[PDB]
């Protein structure tokens, strides 16, 4: 059976947007903008989007659209690099092992939102410690004795019952049920392919923007919202002289766009050959970054409201990550008129933000491994069930009582240096070994124009250089594993490094396997490993372009 | 899906030759129809795409004209000012039939074109 195409281009576009835009855009980018010079932070961020993020996004979309393969089997163009695709698939599975747990947290909060008295508004619950204090009497974000912080930690995480990652306890049945619902939704969104995934993203990718619009219109009218917005966009150009600001912008671009993660390649593998993936790459990257910028306005409207309610400054309330959306935002919601409506819409928005990114991540695995194995391709429902059930079982660790520690370890070591290395290897294998000139010819075959010298330069030198810089800083600026005041044991750090290395060693391991499993002399084996599999009849003729300097000097 | 190529033969340098691609099993008017040649590796020649856009390889641009007849479900390749370097077996290819379709990537058996 031939591979199906997207039922519509809107299906593909919304799948790409849904994967790209998630809770990161909302809970990481605004805080980075506020902490890294406000509107000045947009200069490194926009520059990196232009020079690395957009070029990589374009590269992966064009690669998927031309080769019509997943992350692993797209390396028929450079056989030695199939380990890179295997590493990307492994990283996607690893990331899903903990990302769906944050989705399950959003689902738990949404279920808890179906009340006129939100559980995070007052103390006096079973999960409340005697130190719980009415927040109207009170860094604020680090105060753990508020109804919202205590609700999160003790009635959602039950983290008070785990002393560390050495004793994580058993999975929590409420979070277990929420994870079951999340994985069932993922299965029935993924089991019948892109034909139904592309229609599910009509809701999961567009609902967040409606919710964000209503949140913005309400936030701008809140007392103190203007002060929060001013703090958000206060331009400090002297912050651009610090390497930390540029490192943060580069890391945010790389980990928000998701280029080279195996998802864009899989999505473009279902495109029509005529599709203009250049326009789609530009549009979707711009949408991701503009969504982050616009969501920062709502985030900091609420932050300014909270700072005005507690008579504190933005620095005291300003926070990021799960803490923001699960403590600070619920607390603000509990003080609003119609707090139930706001909680429901906010957590529906979090669910929509996370669900299509989980869809994209699991589609990466499913497409990549179905392209590699025909049994998996002809059994999509069974293989999707296998993937989702494995994700559920291995995410059961992150919904234990000490599941936040496992989640921290995974969020640190599953797609960090490992995914950065995998994407750098992809960029090298495409723009140097396969050839940026060959890639441009492939793009011309589909769109009738070759990419301009800008894109070829970015693919061969800038995006590889950006990725190398980000890997080097990720390794250099590694901080030992910690969660709040908890410091993980050394063996936890070793386990995290092993998780990081598990996918990264597949690249050299596959190169060694391919070299040893290919018959011939050393040069014949190298030629077969760098030559596209449909050109291996030329290796006998001793016509290998990678063995000439014109190939490597070809920009 | 089936693709039958016809129109190839022996032509003189600078001569004209029209290849035909009779398609069955799909509508060519919404399909990405590609022409390739193999004298060497298979080389993309021209394409008439889902929305009717005609694109050509640099080697043949200005000399070849790809066109389709919706009524006959046939794609044509009008090869003008042919040169000996154009001697090859020309393959008609359907990449897909649009969006709500399948990636057929079906190839014809090829039509031999010889110049001079
Ligand atoms: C689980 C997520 C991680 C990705 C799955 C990896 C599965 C690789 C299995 C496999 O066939 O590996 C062969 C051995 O490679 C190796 O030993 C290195 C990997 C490569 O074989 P191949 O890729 O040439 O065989 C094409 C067969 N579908
Ligand atoms: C690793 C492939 O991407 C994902 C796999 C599973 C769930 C979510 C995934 O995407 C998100 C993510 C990737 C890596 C690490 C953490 C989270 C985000 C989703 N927005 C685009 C960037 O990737
Ligand atoms: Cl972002
Ligand atoms: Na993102
Ligand atoms: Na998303």
């Amino acid at each position: 059976q031939p591979r199906e195409t997207w039922g519509k281009k809107i299906d593909f576009l919304l799948s790409v947007v849904g994967f790209a835009v998630d809770l990161a855009n909302v809970w990481r980018f605004p805080y980075l903008c506020y902490k890294n010079g406000g509107g000045a932070f947009l200069i490194p961020y926009t520059l990196f989007l232009i020079i690395a993020g957009m070029p990589l996004f374009y590269m992966e979309l064009a690669l998927g659209q031309y080769n019509r393969e997943g992350a692993a089997t797209v390396w028929k163009i450079c056989p030695f690099f199939k380990g890179v695709g295997y590493a990307v698939i492994l990283i996607a599975l690893y990331v899903g092992f903990y990302y769906n747990v944050i989705i399950a947290w959003s689902l738990y909060y949404l279920f808890s939102s179906f009340t006129l008295n939100l559980p995070w508004t007052d103390c006096g619950h079973t999960w409340n410690s005697p130190n719980c204090t009415d927040p109207k009497l009170l860094k604020y974000s680090k105060y753990k004795f508020t109804p919202a912080a205590e609700f999160y930690e003790r009635g959602v995480l039950h983290l008070h019952e785990s002393s560390g990652i050495h004793d994580i306890g058993l999975p929590q049945w409420q979070l277990l049920l929420c994870l079951m619902v999340v994985v069932i939704v993922l299965y029935f969104s993924l089991w019948k392919g892109v034909k139904t995934s592309g229609k599910v993203v009509w809701i999961t990718a567009t609902l967040p923007y409606f919710v964000l619009f209503v949140l913005l219109v309400h936030g701008v009218t809140l007392p103190g919202a203007s002060n929060g917005i001013n703090a958000y966009l206060h331009i400090d150009f002297y912050r651009l002289k610090e390497a930390t600001v540029w490192i943060d912008a580069a890391t945010q671009i790389f980990f928000s766009l998701g280029a080279g993660f195996g998802v864009l390649i899989a999505f473009a593998s279902y495109n029509k050959f005529d599709n203009n993936c250049y326009r789609d790459a530009l549009l979707t990257s711009s949408i991701n970054c503009i969504t982050s910028f616009v969501s920062g306005f709502a985030i900091f409207s609420i932050l300014g409201y909270m700072a005005h309610e507690h008579k504190v400054n933005i620095e005291d309330v300003a926070t990021e990550g799960a803490g923001l959306v699960f403590i600070l935002y619920p607390e603000a919601i509990s003080t609003l008129s119609g707090s139930t409506f706001w909680a429901v819409v906010f957590f529906v928005m979090l669910l929509a933000l996370g669900l299509d990114s989980s869809m994209g991540g699991m589609e990466a695995v499913i497409t990549g491994l179905a392209d590699d194995f025909q049994v998996l391709k002809r059994h999509r429902k069974l293989f999707t069930f296998g993937v989702t059930f494995s994700t559920f079982l291995l995410a059961l660790f992150c919904i234990t009582k000490g599941g936040i520690y496992v989640l921290t370890l995974l969020d640190t070591f599953a797609a960090g240096t490992s995914i950065l290395f995998a994407v750098l290897m992809e960029a090298i294998g495409v723009s140097w070994f396969y050839g940026v000139d060959r890639f441009s010819n492939d793009i011309q075959q589909m769109m009738g124009f070759r990419p301009g010298l800008y894109w070829r330069l970015c693919w061969k030198f800038v995006s590889p250089a950006f990725l190398l810089f980000v890997v080097v800083v990720s390794i250099i600026n590694f901080k030992p594993l910690t969660y709040d005041d908890y410091i993980f044991p050394p063996w936890a750090n070793w386990v995290g490094w092993g998780i990081a290395l598990s996918s990264m060693v597949l690249v050299p391991i596959y190169v060694i396997y391919k070299f040893l499993s290919t018959q011939g002399s050393l040069w014949e084996r190298l030629a077969y490993g760098i030559t596209p599999e449909n050109e291996h009849h030329l290796v006998a003729q001793r016509d290998i372009r990678q063995f000439q300097l014109q190939h490597w000097l070809a920009i | 899906v089936q693709l039958v190529e016809s129109g190839g033969g022996l032509v003189q340098a600078g001569g004209s030759l029209r290849l035909s691609c009779a398609a069955s099993g799909f509508p060519v008017y919404q399909a990405n129809m590609y022409w390739y040649r193999q004298a060497k590796e298979r080389e993309w020649v021209a394409a008439i795409q889902s929305e009717g856009r005609t694109i050509y390889a640099d080697s043949v641009k200005g000399r070849f004209t790809i066109s389709r007849d919706n009524s006959k479900n046939t794609v044509y390749l009008q090869m003008n000012s042919l040169k000996p370097e154009d001697t090859a077996v020309y393959y008609c290819n359907v990449k897909d039939a649009g969006w709500a379709s399948y990636q057929y990537d079906y190839w014809g058996q090829g039509t031999q074109v010889t110049v001079s």
